[PDB]
């Protein structure tokens, strides 16, 4: 019984953590690389 | 027929290797097919090769059950031998009786002094299609191996919560009519492979009012097998339980008959890998 | 302008009339019209991304007969 | 023929006493050297049949791409040539122009089948053995080299019993049982 | 496996646990043997040697 | 296929399911069943003559069935094949009995 | 401690009840996963006829080249019209005959 | 489409054909000299053939 419970709670914890880390990675990618490319675009005009 | 079956398996796996080798031409011919369909420009790699388009003139007229079972799926009824391990106990002989009553077009063979090479040769030249070899542990049956015989696959399962019809009560006799089947959440490609293996040992096309049903319901890689009869009432449908119930777990599936164990493994249970208990149909 | 069947019929009107009511739609086009029609479509699709030195390869004809072919065609 | 000097080789360039353009690069000679073909006209007797297959394949690819007549006859010809053994894969219909070839019909001949079945060490040895009358397909002895062996009919290519070759392979592994003569 | 447990009750408490040798060969303990008390049967990735030590990492 | 020699009509045609070519046949004395063997299939094909269906495919030879014959009196089938084996099939009446003579 | 695989599931009354009402839903909707038992145009017509006679001649010489071990044509449930006539007339030219019936049965007349 | 033979010459348009085709090409040419493009008429001719069959 403790086997089944511990395995499934560890699987749930890992699947939550991977979603959370992937979320913060591509939110830092999208909503700050847009500003990086905007600065590069308005620096290419100079 | 020794040489015919050896060279036929040789030509089949040559054709399968040639398909996976030249399967890139299938999808890039698909690309230029839809490029003709909606008039969109064709890539550089598919635009500069002149030989593929002048083959596409020929190849414009090109276009479930899989390669071992596809030739005789609904055409011909199966033929199954059910045999035990060797010198079996009486509860394994009762279980082999119950499995030969589960599958129609199945007979049972006494096992003792039968080598597995010449047993396989005797089956696959007497014309049987499937072999079910049952293994026990002090009465309690622990494994069953299904071998499809014209060099087909073997699926090896373990059996886990086995309650037997001989063990319960004199509840009567079985039905032996061609049953209906139920497969619950076999979702991956290994799931469809195991479904095709487990269901091409039943007769094609039962009656629409065939009053017995047998279910293979997947619950996290543990196929619960129950068998039920039914009679549809005015308000629902009344299910009675008949015949054995167990849970089979596939641990191996390889691509030859039972005798060699030099066959290529399609799937086998990686038990000790680091991410073992995290996925199903692993 | 973005009708595909209409514009294909427009630019393959010439060789349909050369190798023929009439048929124009594929699943009804018999041999030499079908081969040259499909070849024309594949050329027009592949002329965008393919290289200009690799899409339209001429058949190798000798010099003194290709020049005579060109002179009689220009005549 | 005398290794022309520079003014001669410039003055008569198209002169060649061996290789002509009607020769087609001596490919009859080339594949009959490869597969050891006795008579001169077997290449062209096979080339007529390859031209039949490719003429029908052209005239059949010139049908519209979806009609069942074209699809049925293309698949039916593809199945027939794979079963006979000329085609090595019945998948794509461009095999009916590209992979249909006098060398494929020549690889299906009896000495080449023999040499691939390891029944003779070379194609010339296989020619010598079936000329000497050692090889039977089925029950009946086959005597000529040009015999074309289909896919189901290559399971029965053996030696005749009472063959000295059968006797020496059995006695090499000293499995010779003299009761059944070998 | 010989002596990491003193009793079959202890092995029964720890069944199914993943062990490993010092070579990193992963494994799992399966069932307590009957007559020698803390001895059990484990299954490994492949054949371990007589010069190894198995390890049950607990906390 | 079967031929009436009164009305000169091919009234019956029996095919298999496997697209094979037949090299020998044998009929019942009491002509309910026709039987035929090929040189590329290792099976014997057993057709009823009254209906047209494929009644059975007898299997057990490991070589091409060269010859078939029904016994004219007790109606037992004898086939013999290139696997060095003559084989005797009791078809009629609940037996499904096979006796192989090497 | 960490453990390798999930244990074998214990089969209780709740899981048998869930499995049975799954079976009941499938069996009252007949959701059964069983095995299932297995003119045109002038130009198109003459193209068909030309490749038909090409196909006929090619199959003939492929069979003769193959030394008539081949694999037969698949199937054709064709359609035959037979008129009624004496089977004297359905015979060869010789002085004799073999049968003087009519080619149609009484139940065909 | 119209099964006609049409010559655009000078400031007139000659045409030979059947009378339904002649009616079609006359309306096509006059509406092409008015501002509507002739590929609209070619499209409706294709639509009308596949609508009449």
């Amino acid at each position: 019984f403790e086997a089944r419970q511990r395995i499934e709670e560890k699987n749930k914890e890992s699947s939550d953590y991977h979603a959370k880390m992937a979320h913060i990675v591509n939110t830092i990618n999208t909503e700050e690389g847009a500003e990086k490319n905007k600065y590069e675009r308005e620096r290419k005009l100079r | 027929m020794l040489r015919r079956q050896a060279r036929e398996r040789r030509e089949y796996l040559y054709r399968k290797a040639q398909e996976l080798q030249d399967s890139q031409l299938q999808q890039k011919r698909q690309i230029i097919k839809q490029a003709l369909a909606q008039g969109k420009p064709l890539p550089k790699e598919l635009a500069e090769d002149e030989s593929l388009q002048k083959d596409f003139r020929y190849d414009q007229s090109l276009k479930q059950v899989d390669d071992e079972y596809a030739a005789t799926s609904g055409i011909m009824d199966p033929r199954i031998i059910v045999t035990t391990s060797r010198d079996p106990s009486t509860r394994l002989s009762q279980f082999a009786k119950e499995i030969k009553l589960l599958f129609p077009n199945a007979v049972r063979l006494n096992r003792g002094n039968y080598v597995m090479p010449n047993l396989v040769d005797a089956c696959k030249k007497s014309g049987t299609t499937d072999l079910v070899v049952l293994h026990e542990h002090r009465g309690v049956p622990t494994s069953l191996t299904i071998s499809h015989f014209p060099h087909g696959p073997t699926a090896q399962f373990s059996l886990h919560n086995v309650v037997m019809r001989h063990d319960i009560i004199n509840a009567g006799n079985q039905s032996e009519v061609n049953p209906h089947l139920i497969f619950d959440n076999f979702t991956t490609a290994l799931g469809k492979r195991v479904v095709c293996i487990l269901k091409h040992l039943f007769n094609a096309g039962p009656k629409k009012d065939s009053e017995r049903v047998i279910t293979f319901a997947n619950r996290g890689d543990f196929i619960s097998v129950r068998q039920h009869v039914y009679v549809r009432t005015r308000e629902g449908v009344e299910i009675a339980e008949v015949g054995p119930r167990f849970e089979m777990r596939l641990f191996e599936l390889r691509l030859g008959t039972l005798e060699n164990k030099d066959a290529d493994v399609e799937w086998q249970l990686r038990r000790f890998i680091r991410t073992a208990n995290k996925k199903d149909y692993l | 302008q973005n009708d595909l069947e209409l514009q294909q019929f427009l630019r393959e009107s010439h060789l349909l009339s050369a190798f023929n009511g009439i048929v124009y739609q594929d699943d009804q086009v018999i041999g030499k019209a079908r081969s040259r029609t499909l070849e024309m479509r594949l050329n027009r699709l592949s002329r965008v991304n393919g290289h200009q030195d690799k899409i339209n390869k001429l058949e190798k004809v000798p010099m003194h007969i290709r020049r005579g072919m060109i002179d009689k065609h220009v005549k | 023929v005398r290794k022309l000097k520079h003014h001669e080789q410039k003055l008569l360039k198209k002169v060649d006493f061996l290789e002509w353009k009607q020769d087609q690069g001596h490919r009859d000679t080339q594949v009959m050297r490869t597969y050891h073909i006795q008579n001169r006209e077997d290449y062209h007797k096979y080339n007529r049949i390859c031209g039949d297959i490719r003429r029908l394949a052209n005239k059949l690819s010139l049908l519209p791409p979806t009609d069942p007549f074209r699809r049925k006859h293309e698949q039916l010809l593809l199945d027939k040539l794979y079963a006979m053994g000329v085609l090595t894969t019945k998948s794509k219909i461009s095999d009916l122009e590209n992979k249909v070839t006098v060398s494929a019909i020549c690889r299906r001949r009896l000495p080449v089948i023999m040499h691939r079945l390891k029944m003779a060490e070379t194609i010339q040895d296989a020619v010598k053995f079936i000329e000497q009358g050692h090889v039977r397909v089925g029950p009946n002895l086959i005597n000529d080299p040009a015999y074309l062996v289909t896919r189901n009919m290559e399971d029965y290519v053996t030696w005749v019993d009472n063959s000295k070759i059968k006797k020496t392979l059995l006695r090499y592994r000293n499995q010779i049982d003299d009761f059944d003569f070998s | 496996i010989k002596d990491m447990f003193s009793s079959a009750m202890e092995v029964a408490r720890f069944e199914g646990a993943q062990i490993k040798t010092v070579s990193g060969i992963r494994g799992e303990i399966k069932r307590a043997l009957s007559k020698p008390e803390g001895h059990y049967r484990a299954a490994f990735e492949d054949k371990i040697l007589m010069s190894d030590i198995v390890i049950l990492r607990s906390w | 296929r079967a031929w009436d020699l009164i009305r000169y009509r091919n009234f019956r045609t029996f095919t298999g399911t496997e697209r094979i070519q037949f090299n020998c046949l044998a009929v019942d004395p009491s002509g309910e069943v026709v039987c035929a063997g090929s040189l590329d299939n290792f099976d014997i094909h057993v057709w009823s003559v009254q209906t047209g269906q494929l009644l059975d495919a007898l299997s057990g030879h490991e070589g091409p069935v060269s010859c078939l014959s029904f016994s004219q009196e007790n109606s037992v089938l004898a086939s013999a094949s290139w696997d060095k084996t003559i084989r005797i099939w009791s078809i009629f009446g609940r037996s499904q009995q096979v006796e192989p003579i090497e | 401690f960490d453990r390798t695989a999930k244990p074998v599931p214990v089969i209780t009354s709740e899981v048998t009840e869930s499995l049975e009402d799954m079976i009941r839903r499938r069996i009252q909707d007949s959701n059964f996963d069983d095995l299932q038992r297995r003119a045109l145009s002038e130009e198109l017509q003459k193209a068909h006829s030309e490749i038909s006679e090409l196909y006929a001649n090619l199959v003939y010489k492929l069979d003769v080249l193959s030394s008539v071990h081949f694999v037969p044509k698949p199937a054709s449930t064709s359609l035959e019209i037979r008129v009624e006539t004496p089977t004297i007339s359905m015979e060869d030219a010789q002085p004799l005959y073999m049968s003087n019936a009519s080619s149609l049965a009484p139940q065909e007349i | 489409l119209t099964k006609c033979y049409i010559l655009v010459q000078g400031n007139t348009v000659s045409a030979m054909g059947p009378f339904k085709g002649l009616k079609e090409v006359r309306r096509v040419v006059e509406d092409c000299m008015k501002n509507i493009h002739p590929i609209y008429h070619i499209k409706e001719l294709m639509i009308k053939r596949e609508l009449a069959k």
